[PDB]
C-alpha cells in the first residue's frame, strides 16, 4: 500500500516528464501517411464493435469507409502520440493535423 | 488474433541470466530419475521422461494442471546431476577465469590496484560514461601497500564523484545509460582485462606460481609440465599433467569468486546491478539439468509409424549412465578397477550432456543437441521468427488481364470461397452478413463460420439452408450475459470485391514486388488474373509464374 | 467468465485501509443503493437492502 | 468422443482439412 | 456385520491419519457404483459409514479424504434412499457444506438439473437449496451460472425440458430474489420456440412442447400475479420484470409469434396489468432515439393489441389514441413542406406506420367509437378526412389490406371518403424491408388449442 | 495422364508370418454404401469414376477384427483402367492380397497449360 | 541474510489494518473503506461515456463478491476518477487504445468500502439452520457462517426433534437463542459464496 | 498479421514477479472452487511456510496441484499476446540453464 | 551465431530493450516503423 503509492508518483512523474506541452510541440503540422492509415484503421475497428459514429453513413457497409468519411469531417475522436529518441511525446489531435 | 480479446499487459524487455540449481528444484514439476519412458501395456514410467506430471500424454489428463493435451502448456521437470557438470556454452570463460587465478590466496595473480583500476573503468562505463573512464588512468601518485591502498582510494573517490555529477544532471539515470559506443568501450575493456590476466604467470599479490591448465575440445581440463627452473621456485614458496575434477574446478572459481567479487560484479553486468544479486562460479556448473514439458518432446508420427522422441533416446542415454554411475559408485564403498571405471564413468556423463546439447563440437551422424536445434538449417529465429508460414493466403499461376483495374487482382472463385475475413456484425452490416450466412460456404458472397459473443464457434459447413436463416435471425440478439454484453458476434465471411490482399511475386528484392491489391472475385476463373501495369514492380512475366495472396 | 473486459488487469491499494463508523457505513449503503436502483447488480443490491436493513432493525 | 458441452452422437465425420463432428462442432 | 463394519470403518479413519488410504478408498469405491450393481454398499452399512462420518467431518477434511467425499455427493438416485438413511445422507450433506462450503456448488448443480423431473421428484433439492442459499447468499452467483448450464436445448426430449421448468417454477418459490436468470432462461427458451415456429413456417413435436410450455407459464402468471400480489406482494414486481424483459426481446424480436403472447394474455388478467403495460409501450412509441424500426415495431403492437385486447376500458384506450393522432397534426405540420421539401415519402414511414395501426385500430374497434348521441368520439369523421386529403396522402404509401379494409368500413360510417382517392393513385402508378415490416402485425391472431381457449376472455375474433 | 498404384499387403508381414489381412469384405461388420465402388472380391470395378476419399480397396485384417478399406486421395478425380491381381510368391500357398491399380485421369488444356 | 529472506515473506502476508472491538458491544467493526487503482479495459461502445463503461463492465460485477487483493467483500465504490494519460483544465481526457484491438485502457481510482472479517474477530450473526454436525449463520443477514460440531462447547448438547430440523442447547440447559456471538476461527473465500468458519470455544 | 497474428499468435499466462510463460499453470480447485494461474517458481511449498505474533494465509493464497500438494503465493500472474515459437525458444534456453526475465507492465 | 551471442548477452546480464525490429518480431510486438513510429489515444468526454 505505501510502496504502490511511490511507484504510481514515479510512473506519473516520469510520464510529465515526457509530455511536451501544446505551445513547445516543434513536429509537423501535416498528418503523416502512416498516422492517417492507424487512425482510419483503429477507427474503422471502435466503428466495427459498435462505437458511437459521429457521422451519417448513408448506406455505408465498409467501416473504413465510415472511418474516411469521419476524417473528412474531423469527427474522428482519436490523439497521435509522437514520440521522439528520447521517450518524450507531442500529443496532437486528429482535428489540428493538416490532411491532404 | 481477435479485437473481441484485447491483451492489458505487455512485455516490455527481456533479461538474459541463469538458472540456478536451487531455482530449478522448486520449480519443477517432477524429479526425472528413469531412463525407460514406457511401463508395460502403454502408461508412462513413473518418474520417466513422459511422466504425467510433466504435462498430459497418451488421453491421460496432467497430474499438474488437470487438463487435457490440447489446453495443458506442459510443465517443467528436472534431472539431478550426481555430481556437478561443466555447462558447455560457458566452458571457455570459467576455463579464462581458471587459468587467471591463484591456486594460493584465491585472487587473480594480477595486483588488486590493476584489478581495481579495471573495476573503476567497467563501473564508470555501466553509466554513460567513457570520457571518465579514461581520465581515471590520469590518477596517479615494488610499491608499498599503504601507498597502493590510496591510489584505490582516490580512484574510488572519483568514480563515486564523476557517477553522481552525471547522475545529477540528464547524463546518466539509475539504471546508467548504454549505447553501441558505450558497448564497444566495454567490450573492448572485458578483453583487455582477461588478456592481462591470462598473461601474468607468477601472482602479483603472493609471489607463488600456479600449476598450469591445459584443456581439449570436449569440456576436460588437466595439468601442465614444468621445467627445472620453474622447479626452484615452487619450492622456495613456502620458505618465503594430470586430470583436474569439476567439483575441484568449482572449490577453486568459488573462493576466487567471492575474493574478487569486486571486479566481476562490473565484468558481468552490462548496466549497474540494482537486484544486488552476488555473482557465483555455481553459474558456470550444472547440478541439475531441466527436462522441457512433454509438449516440446512428443514422439513424431510419420502416417503409421511413430518414431521414438528424438531428444528421448539422447535424453535416456544420459539417464542410463547416471543411474548406472550412481550404483557403480555406491558399490565400491564395501571396498584400481573400481577407481578406473568410476573416472571413466565420470567423464562418460560428462560427454552425455555434451552429446545431449551439440555434435560438431562432439564426436569424431549423431543426435542433434539443443544449440543445434536452434541453428539446424538457417536456424529457429531464421526459418521460424524472422519468417512463417502464414494462414488466410493463397498461391496460383498468374494469367494477363487488361479488363480488371491496375490497382485490382482477379481472384478464382476457388480461393473466394476458402478465404474468409472475420467481420463483427452490427446495425449497419446486418442486411449484408444476413445474406452470406444464408449463402453458406460454398455459395459467393457467403459465410463459413459464426463466432457467438460469448467466444465460441458455429461452422456453417454442414448446415443447410433451414438451420442458416435461423442463425442470420439471431445475429443481431442482444447478450443476455453481462460479462460478454460488450460484444457482438462475428460472421467469417467470404472474401468480398471490397476487401485487400497482398500480392506478392518472389524473390521480394524491393517492397514493390509486395503490393496491395483490391480484390476482384471474376467467375469461372482457375488462376490469378493480374493487370499489365504490374507487370515492372512484381518483375513478372506471364511465362507460367507463381504469385502469393495474402488475405 | 476471468477476461480484460470482465476482470481488471490490476487492483493496487493506494493507501491503508481507514475504518468507518456504523453512521458512515448507514450513510453510503443509502447513497449507493440509491444512485444504482435510479442486470445482475439488482440481486447485490437486494443483498445490500438486507445489511442496511441489519445496520438500523430487525429481519 | 468429443466430450464438448455439446454432444457428439457419434459418427464423426473426417473432412478433409477439416475435422468435423457430425453434430455441433470441428476440430 | 453391524457392529464388524462399525470397526471397518473406524479403522479406515485410523488408517487415514496415518495416510495409508486403502481402506477408505474400498469403501468410496464400495458407495460409488451404479444403483444397479448388488454389490453397491447397502442402506444399513451405508447407515453407519454416514453416521459416523457425519459425526466428526473434521477427520476428512484432507487431501486423503477427497475421493471418499466425492463418491458420496455422486451417489446415485440417493432422492430414492430410505427415510432414516435419506435423513442421515442430508444430515451429512448439511454437515459438509458447513465447514467448507465448498461442495455445495457441486451438490446444487445436481439438484437444479432434477428440475426436469415431476413436481414431486424434487422437494428435497428445493428444500435444501432454500437453505443453502439463506446461510450463504454469495452462492447465487456460480448458481444462477448453473441455472444457464443446465438447461435442457430445445432438440433434447421433452420431458427435459418440461421437467427443468417444473423445478425452475419451484425453485423461484422459496428463493424469490435469484428470479432474474430464471426468467432469463424462460424467455430465451420461448423465444427460440416462436422463432423456429416461424421459419418453419418433426414439427408436430415443437407443437405440444411449446404448447405444453405456454399453457404452464401462463397458468402461473394466472396465479401468481393477483390483486392481493399486487398491493402487498411480489407479483408487482414480477410484472414489472417481465414486462421489461419481455419487451425488450420482443421490442428486438424478429418477425415472429408465439411468445409475444405471454403478455398479450397475462396483461388482460386486471384493469392494471393492461394499463401500465400499454403506458410503457406508448413510452416505446415516441421516443425520440429508436431505431426507424423499433417505432414503426412498435406501433404494429399498439394497434394489434388495442383490437384485440378483452379486458380493456374503451375510454383509457380511445383518448390516448386521439391525442397520438394530434400528434399525428403536429407530425404533418413540422413535415409536409418537409413534404413539398427535398426527399421523398419514405423519410414518413414512421407516420404511415403509426397511421395504419390507429386505421387497424379503428375498423376492429369502430362500432365502438360512437357515443351515445351517434356522434364520434375523436372527431374520426371530420378527421379521418383531414389526413387523407393532407399532402402525405397516407392512403399511398399504407398497407394493401388495412388501408382497403378502413376505407370500407370508414366509407360505411360516413367517417372518410376513398375509392376516387384510390383510382387516383393507381393511375398515377431497402424499399422491400419496409413492406415487409409493415406486413407484420404481431398480434393477429394466435395458432393454439388451450392458450386460445384461455385468451377468449380477452379477444376479439373477426367474427 | 495415367498414373498406377501397388496396394501391397505384405507392408507389415515378414519372413512368413500369420496373416490377420486379405483382400476382400469381412462378414458381420459393412460401412455403408462401398459396394458402390468395389466388387465383392474387393477389388474396384474397372472404369469405376473416383474422386478423394472414396475406397479404392477393401480388406480384412483379423488383428483388428474391422474391415477396413485403402482410400483415394488426390485434387484430380480419375478412373479405374486397370486392375491387376498378384501372386505373392513366398513359395505360393497364400492368397493375392496384392495387386496394382491403373487410374486413368482426363486433362483437358486449362487456362495455365503451356504450349 | 539467515532471516533476511524470509522477512519480506512475513510482510506480504501481514495484516494492514486489525479489527477493533469497540463502543462495549464486544464486536470488532470489519467494514472498512480503502482507496485503490485500478487498470481497466473500455469497449469502444462506452467511449462516448467512459465512466459509465468502467462502471458496468468491471466494478459492478466486483461488488457483494470477494476481493483477494482488498482481503475483503467488496460492498460497493465512491467516487470514480479515471486518470487521463495526458498530463496537464476540462472533463474530456483520453485513454490509450491497443494497437491490435479498438479496446482502450485506463487507470482508475475508486474508494472501495469493504467488509475486512481477519481470523480472532469476534462476530454476531442470526442462527439460519442447526443440524447435528454444524450450526448455520447470517452475519448482517447475507454473509454465511458456519460452526462445526467440534468447535461447539463439549457442555453443550444437540436435541433432535422427531415430529419434523433440531435444536441445540447450550451449558446452562436451556436452547439458543436467535443472535449468536462467536469468534472467526476461518474465512473461506475460493468457493461461490464467503463462509466464515466459527468457534465458540477458546 | 502475417509474422504473428495470422501464423502462431498466443495468448499466454506469464507471472509478474519472476517473468516467465513456463512456470505459469492452472491450479486444481476443490468441487465448488474456481482454477486460477500460478507461478510454481513464485509459489512456496504449504508446509516449509513456516513463522510480532502469528500470521494466518488469507485462504485465497493457497492453491493445490493434480498432484495434492498445497501451495503459498504466486498469484502475480497476467495474459500477454506472445508468438508460440517464444514459448519453445524460453524452453530450449532453460534446458541450457538460461533463463529470459519478461519484464510485464502494468505491475 | 545464435547460441554463440545468446552466451554474450547472459555473460553481460544484458537486457533487451526490444526496440530493433528482428526483437519485436522475436517477443511479438509491434513493430516501431511507420505505423509503429506512435500511439493511438481515445478521446473521451465524461470526467
Ligand atoms: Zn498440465
Ligand atoms: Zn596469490
Ligand atoms: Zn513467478
Amino acid at each position: 500500500p505505501e510502496d504502490f503509492q511511490q511507484h504510481e508518483q514515479i510512473r506519473r512523474k516520469t510520464l510529465k516528464e515526457k509530455a511536451i506541452p501544446k505551445d513547445q510541440r516543434a513536429t509537423t503540422p501535416y498528418m503523416t501517411k502512416y498516422e492517417r492509415a492507424r487512425i482510419l484503421g483503429t477507427r474503422a475497428l471502435q466503428i466495427s464493435m459498435n462505437a458511437p459514429v459521429f457521422v451519417d453513413l448513408e448506406g455505408e457497409t465498409d467501416p473504413l469507409r465510415i472511418a474516411m468519411k469521419e476524417l473528412a469531417e474531423k469527427k474522428i475522436p482519436l490523439v497521435i502520440r509522437r514520440y521522439l529518441p528520447d521517450g518524450s511525446f507531442e500529443d496532437w489531435s486528429v482535428e489540428e493535423l493538416i490532411v491532404d | 488474433m481477435d479485437i473481441s480479446k484485447p491483451v492489458g499487459s505487455e512485455i516490455t524487455s527481456v533479461d538474459f541470466g541463469i538458472l540456478t540449481a536451487k531455482e530449478i528444484r522448486n520449480l519443477s514439476a517432477k524429479q526425472i530419475t528413469n531412463p525407460t519412458v514406457l511401463d508395460n501395456l502403454g502408461h508412462p514410467v513413473s518418474g520417466g521422461l513422459y511422466d504425467l506430471a510433466l504435462g498430459a500424454f497418451l488421453r491421460n489428463l496432467c497430474s499438474t494442471c488437470g487438463l487435457d493435451e490440447k489446453f495443458c502448456p506442459g510443465h517443467q521437470g528436472h534431472i539431478e546431476l550426481p555430481v556437478p557438470c561443466y555447462n558447455p556454452l560457458f566452458f571457455n570463460q570459467l576455463y579464462i577465469y581458471l587459468r587467471a587465478s591463484c591456486l594460493f590466496c584465491h585472487h587473480f595473480r594480477l595486483k588488486s590496484v590493476e584489478v581495481h583500476r579495471y573495476a573503476c573503468k567497467l563501473r564508470l562505463l555501466q553509466y554513460g560514461l567513457i570520457d571518465e573512464s579514461y581520465k581515471l588512468d590520469e590518477i596517479t601518485l615494488d610499491i608499498s601497500s599503504t601507498l597502493l591502498n590510496e591510489l584505490k582510494s582516490k580512484r574510488s573517490e572519483y568514480v563515486d564523484m564523476a557517477i553522481a555529477k552525471a547522475l545529477s544532471d540528464g547524463r546518466t539515470t539509475e539504471r546508467g545509460s548504454f549505447t553501441a559506443t558505450v558497448n564497444d568501450e566495454r567490450k573492448k575493456l572485458v578483453h583487455e582485462f582477461h588478456k592481462k590476466l591470462l598473461s601474468r604467470g607468477k601472482c602479483d599479490n603472493c609471489g607463488m606460481f600456479s600449476p598450469k591448465f591445459r584443456k581439449d575440445g570436449f569440456t576436460k581440463i588437466f595439468e601442465t609440465a614444468l621445467n627445472e627452473k620453474q622447479i626452484t621456485n615452487n619450492r622456495v614458496k613456502g620458505f618465503i599433467s594430470t586430470y583436474i575434477l569439476s567439483t575441484e574446478v568449482k572449490n577453486i572459481l568459488d573462493t576466487v569468486f567471492r575474493k574478487e567479487q569486486c571486479v566481476l560484479q562490473y565484468v558481468f553486468h552490462s548496466r549497474p546491478n540494482l537486484s544486488r544479486k552476488l555473482v557465483k562460479a555455481d553459474s558456470f556448473f550444472m547440478d541439475v539439468l531441466v527436462v522441457p514439458p512433454t509438449r516440446f518432446r512428443l514422439p513424431s508420427k510419420l502416417g503409421e509409424e511413430v518414431h521414438e522422441n528424438s531428444q528421448n533416446q539422447l535424453l535416456s542415454k544420459v539417464l542410463t549412465t547416471s543411474l548406472l554411475i550412481r550404483d557403480l559408485n555406491d558399490d565400491l564403498s564395501k571396498l584400481r578397477v573400481i577407481f578406473s571405471r568410476l573416472m571413466n564413468a565420470f567423464v562418460t556423463i560428462q560427454n552425455d550432456v555434451n552429446a545431449f546439447i551439440d555434435s560438431t563440437k562432439a564426436q569424431g551422424v549423431p543426435i542433434p543437441g539443443v544449440k543445434q536445434a536452434l541453428e539446424k538449417k538457417e536456424g529457429l529465429f531464421r526459418k521460424h521468427m524472422m519468417g512463417k508460414r502464414v494462414n488466410y493466403a493463397a498461391r496460383s499461376v498468374i494469367s494477363p488481364d487488361p479488363n480488371i483495374e491496375t490497382n485490382e487482382i482477379g481472384v478464382p472463385p476457388v480461393f473466394a470461397v476458402k478465404l474468409t475475413y472475420p467481420e463483427p456484425v452490427t446495425a449497419y452490416n446486418i442486411a449484408e452478413l444476413r445474406q452470406a450466412v444464408i449463402n453458406g460456404p460454398d455459395k459467393w458472397p457467403g459465410a463459413t463460420q459464426i463466432q457467438n459473443e460469448d467466444g465460441s464457434l458455429v461452422s456453417l459447413i454442414g448446415m443447410s439452408v433451414e438451420q442458416r436463416k435461423a442463425l442470420a435471425n439471431q445475429l443481431l440478439t442482444p447478450s443476455s450475459n453481462v460479462s460478454t454484453h460488450t460484444l457482438n458476434k462475428k460472421v467469417y465471411r467470404h472474401i468480398k470485391n471490397r476487401d485487400v490482399v497482398l500480392m506478392n511475386r518472389q524473390p521480394t528484392l524491393h517492397k514493390a514486388s509486395m503490393m496491395g491489391h483490391k480484390v476482384r472475385v471474376l467467375p469461372n476463373e482457375k488462376t490469378l488474373r493480374l493487370h499489365y501495369a504490374n507487370t515492372g514492380a512484381y518483375n513478372a512475366d506471364f511465362d507460367g509464374d507463381e504469385m502469393n495472396m495474402h488475405f | 467468465t476471468a477476461t480484460t473486459l470482465n476482470t481488471p488487469v490490476v487492483i493496487h491499494a493506494t493507501q491503508l485501509p481507514q475504518h468507518v463508523s456504523t453512521d458512515e457505513v448507514l450513510q453510503f449503503l443509502e447513497s449507493f443503493i440509491d444512485e444504482k436502483e435510479n442486470t445482475n447488480l439488482s440481486s447485490s443490491i437486494s443483498q445490500l437492502k438486507r445489511i442496511q436493513r441489519d445496520f438500523k432493525g430487525l429481519p | 468422443i468429443c466430450g464438448t458441452d455439446n454432444c457428439p452422437s457419434r459418427l464423426w465425420r473426417i473432412i478433409d482439412g477439416r475435422r468435423t463432428c457430425q453434430y455441433g462442432h470441428v476440430m | 456385520s453391524a457392529a464388524m463394519y462399525s470397526r471397518f470403518v473406524k479403522s479406515a479413519l485410523d488408517d487415514l491419519d496415518k495416510n495409508d488410504s486403502t481402506q477408505i478408498g474400498i469403501i468410496a469405491n464400495q458407495v460409488a457404483l451404479p444403483s444397479k450393481n448388488p454389490e453397491r454398499i447397502n442402506d444399513k452399512n451405508l447407515n453407519i459409514l454416514l453416521d459416523i462420518l457425519s459425526s466428526n467431518i473434521n477427520r476428512i477434511e484432507s487431501s486423503r479424504g477427497t475421493f471418499l467425499i466425492q463418491s458420496i455427493i455422486n451417489f446415485e438416485k440417493w432422492w430414492e434412499l430410505p427415510p432414516h438413511t435419506l435423513s442421515k445422507y442430508i444430515y451429512f450433506i448439511k454437515i459438509l457444506c458447513s465447514s467448507i462450503p465448498k461442495w455445495w456448488q457441486d451438490v446444487s448443480m445436481i439438484l437444479v438439473s432434477c428440475f426436469i423431473l415431476p413436481i414431486k421428484q424434487t422437494v428435497c433439492h428445493h428444500d435444501m437449496l432454500k437453505y443453502f442459499l439463506r446461510m450463504i447468499p454469495s452462492s447465487m452467483g456460480f448458481i444462477d451460472t448453473y441455472l444457464a448450464k443446465f438447461f435442457p436445448n430445445k432438440n433434447d426430449t421433452r420431458r427435459k425440458l418440461v421437467n427443468y421448468t417444473s423445478n425452475l417454477l419451484k425453485l423461484r418459490g422459496y428463493c424469490s430474489e435469484l428470479g432474474f436468470q430464471i426468467w432469463s432462461l424462460l424467455i430465451e427458451k420461448i423465444i427460440s420456440i416462436d422463432v423456429e415456429l416461424q421459419n418453419e413456417l418433426g414439427i408436430k413435436e415443437l407443437s405440444t412442447k411449446l404448447d405444453s410450455i405456454l399453457t404452464l407459464v401462463s397458468t402461473h402468471v394466472e396465479e401468481q400475479v393477483t390483486p392481493e400480489s399486487l398491493e402487498s406482494g411480489e407479483g408487482v414486481g414480477v410484472f414489472n420484470t417481465l414486462t421489461t424483459l419481455f419487451k425488450t426481446h420482443v421490442l428486438p424480436t424478429y418477425y415472429t409469434r408465439s411468445i409475444q403472447y405471454i403478455m398479450f394474455h397475462v396483461s388482460q388478467q386486471q384493469l392494471e396489468l393492461m394499463d401500465s403495460f400499454l403506458v410503457t409501450l406508448i413510452d416505446i412509441s415516441f421516443a425520440v432515439n429508436e431505431a426507424a424500426e423499433k417505432k414503426i415495431k412498435s406501433l404494429q403492437y399498439l394497434g394489434s393489441y388495442i383490437a384485440r385486447a378483452k379486458k380493456l376500458s374503451r375510454t383509457q384506450i380511445i383518448f390516448v389514441a386521439s391525442y397520438l393522432t394530434s400528434w399525428l397534426n403536429r407530425y404533418v405540420i413540422e413535415r409536409e413542406e418537409e413534404v413539398d421539401q427535398r426527399g421523398g415519402m419514405e423519410r414518413f414511414k414512421h407516420f404511415y406506420a403509426a397511421f395504419q395501426a390507429l386505421c387497424y385500430i379503428f375498423c376492429f374497434r369502430h362500432n365502438i367509437f360512437r357515443d351515445t348521441d351517434g356522434n364520434w368520439e375523436c372527431e374520426l369523421d371530420k378527421f379521418f378526412q383531414r389526413m387523407v386529403i393532407s399532402k402525405f396522402n397516407p392512403l399511398k404509401f399504407c398497407n394493401e389490406n388495412v388501408m382497403l379494409m378502413f376505407a370500407r368500413i370508414a366509407q360505411q360510417e360516413s367517417v372518410a371518403y376513398c375509392f376516387s382517392i384510390i383510382e387516383n393513385n393507381n393511375n398515377e402508378r431497402t424499399r422491400q424491408q419496409f413492406i415487409d415490416l409493415q406486413s407484420y402485425f404481431p398480434y393477429d391472431p394466435l395458432f393454439l388449442k388451450n392458450y386460445k381457449i384461455l385468451m377468449k376472455e380477452y379477444y376479439i375474433e373477426w367474427s | 495422364m495415367y498414373k498406377t498404384e501397388k496396394v501391397d499387403l505384405a507392408l507389415n508381414r515378414n519372413r512368413g508370418d500369420p496373416i490377420t489381412q486379405h483382400f476382400g469384405f469381412g462378414n458381420d461388420e459393412w460401412p455403408k454404401e462401398w459396394l458402390e465402388k468395389l466388387d465383392e472380391d474387393g477389388l474396384p470395378y474397372i472404369g469405376t469414376y473416383v474422386e478423394e476419399g472414396d475406397p479404392i480397396c477393401a480388406y480384412f485384417d483379423d488383428t483388428l477384427n474391422k474391415t477396413k478399406i485403402k482410400t483415394y486421395h488426390s485434387s484430380e478425380p480419375a478412373y479405374i483402367e486397370e486392375v491387376n491381381l498378384i501372386g505373392d510368391e513366398s513359395n505360393k500357398f497364400q492368397e493375392l492380397q496384392t495387386v496394382s491399380i491403373k487410374y486413368r485421369i482426363r486433362r483437358t488444356p486449362q487456362i495455365g497449360d503451356k504450349f | 541474510n539467515e532471516n533476511r529472506e524470509t522477512a519480506r515473506f512475513i510482510k506480504k502476508h501481514k495484516k494492514q489494518v486489525t479489527n477493533p472491538i469497540d463502543e462495549k458491544n464486544g464486536t470488532s467493526n470489519c467494514i472498512v473503506r480503502v482507496p485503490i487503482a485500478l487498470y481497466v479495459s473500455l469497449a469502444p461502445m462506452y467511449l462516448e461515456n467512459p465512466l459509465q463503461g468502467v462502471m458496468k463492465q468491471h466494478l459492478n460485477p466486483l461488488v457483494m463478491k470477494y476481493n483477494n487483493k482488498v482481503g475483503g467483500v467488496v460492498l460497493g465504490y465512491e467516487g470514480l476518477k479515471i486518470l487521463d494519460a495526458d498530463p496537464l483544465d476540462t472533463s474530456e481526457k483520453l485513454i490509450k487504445i491497443t494497437p491490435d484491438t479498438p479496446f482502450g485502457f485506463t487507470w482508475c481510482h475508486v474508494n472501495l468500502y469493504v467488509w475486512q472479517p481477519q481470523v480472532g474477530d469476534v462476530l454476531e450473526g442470526y442462527i439460519f439452520i442447526q443440524s447435528a454436525s454444524h450450526i448455520g449463520l447470517l452475519i448482517h443477514d447475507a454473509f454465511n457462517a458456519s460452526i462445526k460440531k467440534n468447535n461447539i462447547p463439549v457442555d453443550w448438547t444437540f436435541v433432535h426433534n422427531d415430529v419434523e430440523l433440531g435444536h441445540w442447547v447450550d451449558s446452562n440447559g436451556e436452547p439458543i437463542d436467535g443472535k449468536l456471538r462467536f469468534t472467526v476461527r476461518n474465512v473461506h473465500t475460493t468457493g461461490r459464496v464467503v463462509s466464515v468458519d466459527g468457534t465458540l470455544i477458546s | 498479421d502475417r509474422l504473428l497474428n495470422s501464423s502462431d499468435y498466443t495468448q499466454a499466462s506469464v507471472c509478474r514477479e519472476c517473468g516467465s510463460i513456463l512456470t505459469t499453470q492452472q491450479s486444481v480447485p476443490r468441487i465448488g472452487s474456481i482454477s486460477t494461474v500460478c507461478c510454481r517458481r513464485c509459489s512456496m511449498r504449504f508446509e516449509d511456510a513456516k513463522k510480532g505474533e502469528k500470521i494466518f494465509i488469507d485462504d485465497s493464497q493457497i492453491w493445490e496441484d493434480g498432484q495434492g500438494n498445497k501451495f503459498v503465493g504466486g498469484n502475480e500472474t497476467t495474459t500477454v499476446a506472445i508468438p508460440f515459437v517464444l514459448k519453445y525458444l524460453d524452453s530450449e534456453l532453460s534446458a541450457m540453464g538460461i533463463r529470459l526475465r519478461y519484464n510485464v507492465e502494468p505491475k | 551465431t545464435t547460441c554463440q551471442f545468446l552466451t554474450k548477452a547472459v555473460l553481460d546480464n544484458e537486457r533487451e530493450q526490444l526496440d530493433s525490429p528482428s526483437a519485436r518480431i522475436v517477443v511479438g510486438k509491434l513493430n516501431n516503423v511507420g505505423t509503429g513510429s506512435f500511439d493511438v489515444l481515445a478521446k473521451v468526454p465524461n470526467a
